[PDB]
RNA sequence: CGGGAACCCAGGUGGAGGCCUGUAGCGAUGCUGACGUGCAAAUCGCUCGUAUGAUUUGGGUAUCGGAGCGAAAGACUCA
RNA sequence: UAGCAAAGAUCUAACGGAGACGUUGGAUACUGGAGCGGGGAAGGAUUUCGUGCCAACGGCACUCG
RNA sequence: GGCCAUAACUGAAAAGGGGCAACAGAGAACCUGGGUUAUAUUCCAAAAAGAAAUUGCAUGUGG
RNA sequence: CCCAACUGCAGACCGUACUCAUCACCGCAUCAGGUCCCCAAGCAUAGAAUGCUCUGGUACAUAGAGAAAGGUACACUCAGGGAAGUCGGCAAAAUAGAUGCGUAAGUUCGCAAGAAGCAUUGGCUCUGAGGGCAAUUGCCACUCAGAACUGCUUACGGCGGGGAAUCCAACUGUAUAAUUAAAACAUAGGUUUGU
RNA sequence: GUGGUAAUGCGAUUGCCAGGUAACAAAUCAAUCCUCCCACGGUGAGCUUUCUUUCACCAUAAUCCAUCUCCGGCUUUGCUGGGGCUUGGGCCUUUUUACUUCUCGCGUUGUUCGGGGGCUCAAGAUUGAAAAAUGCAGCUCUCGUACUGUUUGUUGUGAGUUCUAUUAAAGCAAAAACCUGGGG
């Protein structure tokens, strides 16, 4: 709640950066297999639990 | 923080304030002890 | 208007160590901590175990920068033996 | 803080070197001095016309 | 003995505040104003008066300044006029209006 | 056009809560230009952002009770609920009755009879 | 303590107790109530048992698979 | 189609809006201080906030989330 | 060659190797006032909005 | 020499938003389940009971139009009779608070017992006492008691049906989470064995 | 280091030993605290066909300083001492209780101590600083602008203080740091 290590505070903001959508730069790009991005995590849906 | 400002801003600081953000990132709020204008220092370092 | 009040500090448990109700400058009624009044300085628990008189009852803060007059008459065994 | 019982040890140590400010006060039924050392502000509050006299300098 | 008294702004000079309204203002500080015990009759309990405006009185017994500012607030609401002034204690001891 | 945001804050800088600040409808485009607790502290110096008087929770109720309960009129054989030693103590009926027996005693060994055997003989 | 050569008659005091009523807490008797394609892979309602205790509860900590643990139902050990 | 039936009844103005929706005002309520309160631990880790947005998700809907 | 001073490198007795384990035990030097869209016993700068306590090292007035 | 008091400088690391639940956690889910702690107003009242209120919070749990049958209820009454219902008083009623009067059998003398059983309750004006402050009547108390007065024999809520027996277990206790709460387990006691 | 017959007062330091604090389940009971109430007096808004005043507000933080003078002496020039606030303790000094006395607490007990002064002790108040320029807020007027009010008393319940009873074949943690002393 509020005691969560530093490391894993370091381990959630490494998730809060990878659930950012893909930039509408790269699904223009010549030859990607990318139109979503398939590993976002909704808090609710799925836990970490690091 | 307060070391590297003075090397790199050569400005004093008195109150360093950090937290390391939902981001891992670590911010830094930094009084400039009075006599240092901030807003000649953003102006400066062209913020 | 009745406010209720918090555990300011990060512990929200009602332990004897705790115990908290005062009215504010700002009328903000809010709750601190007391210290933790420690029995005073006493005779030895086999002779007696007793307040020595002359003597204070102060915490490990209060005890360690106090003076030492504070603590021990000027006897022989004095703050030790009443 | 502390509350300078004398015109002697007060003006003594409100004379000292560190002397942040001397805020000169104004309150009813007295006259309050307030210097301000680094540690501590030291108070001289008084019932006389002395406050005008000491409030010159000081 | 004390003087619980009450002013008049513009309210007085602007406002219809005259011996139709004033008036009203000497009676109801008789005919409204309690007394002890039985209520009513004023002259014979706490000694009052009237003025230009100030409207004193002289009592010495137990006599509040927020009776008065009722008193008139029941008067500025016989005259329907509870929103033309606001009675408002401005000083120590007596109160005084002032419009919206 | 909707002043949720407005009416949170502005409800943090009266310190009341909701349903005491009154935020003028005849006006929203006045308080919607605030978007800021400083810009709406103006707005509560103006007339747009007043709070609203509490409520009156009447007492006189009770206090015509509590004038018509301790000079008489006060419970009978139908309106108590709870033992007698529940309502008026036994163990307090005595205990202040024995204090008084003691306050008394020791204001008569000031100056009244012999005090040591018509002292502690009572 | 009052009152009468034994120790009884009563008056209080005090506040004990795996005592009683009862809130929370913890349980789950009855309705074989309601649900039974649930609210729910065992819940809901009312009733009901207990509620200073061999009590309830938090965190920590011990003991587990041919084993552990059990006021013992072969119960419980991540449905 | 079964059903969306335990637990708080929304009523109105004028306003917004592409439009039952929201906001504000007023009204009647409900929680009732063992709370649809304010704070924490365990746990969750951006759910906070603002500004948008309204495709699908919020078992009705939504301008809201 | 000793006034005085840091330092080296020895080595004075001293039994019972360390080390974890408590965000409810112990311990623990801060309190109000106020100017965030969201943080505050955390922020406020010099009429610190103030007022304290306190640890480390220092210069120096007291013996 | 040594320490304090006065100054002077500096005071590092991590946590810190939000949540903590009829939408944030576990339950597959925005699930009537589960989930530790603190803060805790007014009145009725023995009162964390229950009822209602001020603060704070909330009226986006689908909504509308209606008299079917049938159904479900923290929903009711029901003439006369009163368990004839039924495996069985299951369910429901009833009992009820307070105060006063009484209260057997048995018995391990503690109990049984709130036994059973009666009786009074309102509202109102009163009159009684019951107390802190000094040379006798001055000032800071709502509790009970009684009187008449009047009027319900019709009145939130909450709140034991009781008695007589037989059997079993002595008792409070535990216990088949998800059909078994018992007469089972425990238990104190008693004895035995080993050492 | 030096004072008081004595309880014990006051002043500016490095290793052993001995203690102490930390360190203690729940009870019952009396003041602060805060909550609430009431009587206050003051402010704002509510009611008014009526009837009346209902409700709100009135705040004092940590950390400190000293018990103002009763009195020497009512301020000469101000001593002999600047002691005091009270009620719960623990003691100290000085004079006593034996005919059973006595002191007790709401209460299960104290003496074999009973009064007069003192010494401390922890609650706790008080003046003073913080501290009013704060804050709540009304206002006369016009975020400017000023100032007028900046009030305590009562009850009741409560959390700790108070008294290291009661169930005990239950007796109701430990340690660091810290503290004092003996030797130093
Ligand atoms: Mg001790
Ligand atoms: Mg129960
Ligand atoms: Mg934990
Ligand atoms: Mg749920
Ligand atoms: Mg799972
Ligand atoms: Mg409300
Ligand atoms: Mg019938
Ligand atoms: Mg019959
Ligand atoms: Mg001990
Ligand atoms: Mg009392
Ligand atoms: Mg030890």
């Amino acid at each position: 709640g509020r005691f969560k290590p530093l490391a894993v505070k370091k381990k959630y903001a490494k998730k809060m950066n990878q659930n950012k959508p893909v930039p509408y730069w790269i699904r223009l790009r010549t030859g990607n297999r990318i139109k979503w991005n398939e590993k976002r995590r909704h808090w609710r849906r799925t836990k970490l639990n690091y | 923080i307060k070391k590297a400002m003075r090397k790199l801003y050569q400005v004093k600081a008195v109150k360093v304030n950090t937290l390391i953000r939902p981001d891992g990132l670590k911010k830094a709020y930094i009084r400039l002890s009075a006599a240092h204008d901030a807003l000649d220092t953003a102006n400066k370092i062209g913020l | 208007s009745c406010p209720r009040v918090q555990y300011r500090r990060r512990m929200h448990y009602a332990t004897r160590g705790n115990r908290m109700m005062v009215r504010t400058p700002g009328n903000k009624l809010v709750m601190q901590k007391r210290a933790k009044r420690s029995q005073g300085i006493h005779t030895p628990w086999v002779l007696g175990h007793k307040r020595l008189g002359g003597t204070k009852a102060l915490r490990h803060i209060d005890a360690r920068l106090a003076s030492r007059h504070e603590k021990s008459v000027s006897r022989a065994y004095g703050g030790v033996l009443s | 803080p502390r509350e300078i019982k004398t015109l002697k040890e007060f003006l003594a140590i409100c004379s000292r070197k560190d002397a942040r400010c001397v805020k000169v006060k104004h309150n009813p039924s007295a006259t309050k001095f307030k210097v301000r050392c680094s540690r501590y502000l030291y108070t001289l509050v008084v019932n006389d016309k002395k406050k005008a006299d000491k409030i010159e300098r000081s | 003995k004390k003087v619980f008294k009450i002013d008049c702004s513009i309210p007085a000079a602007d406002g219809i505040f005259s011996e139709d309204v004033l008036g009203n203002f000497e009676q109801f500080f008789q005919d409204n104003t309690k007394l002890n015990g039985r209520k009513g009759k004023l002259s014979d309990k706490v000694r009052l008066s009237m003025n230009d405006n100030v409207l004193t009185i002289s009592t010495t017994m137990a006599y509040r300044k927020k009776y008065f500012k009722y008193l008139t607030k029941k008067f500025l609401k016989k005259k329907d006029l509870r929103d033309w002034i606001r009675i408002l204690a401005t000083g120590k001891g007596t109160y005084q209006l002032k419009y919206f | 056009v909707s002043l949720k945001l407005q009416a949170r804050l502005a409800s943090s800088i009266l310190g009341c809560g909701r349903a005491r600040v009154w935020l003028d409808p005849n006006e929203a485009v006045e308080i919607q230009n605030a978007n800021s607790r400083k810009s709406v502290r103006k707005l509560i110096k103006d007339g747009f952002i007043i709070r609203k008087p509490v409520k009156v929770h009447s007492r006189a109720r009770w206090r015509k009770m509590k004038e018509a309960k301790d000079m008489g009129r006060h419970n009978g054989v139908g309106r108590r609920e709870g033992s007698r030693e529940a309502r008026m103590p036994s163990k307090e009926l005595w205990m202040r009755r024995l204090r008084i027996l003691r306050r008394l005693l020791r204001k008569y060994r000031a100056d009244k009879k012999i005090d040591r055997h018509v002292y502690r003989d009572l």
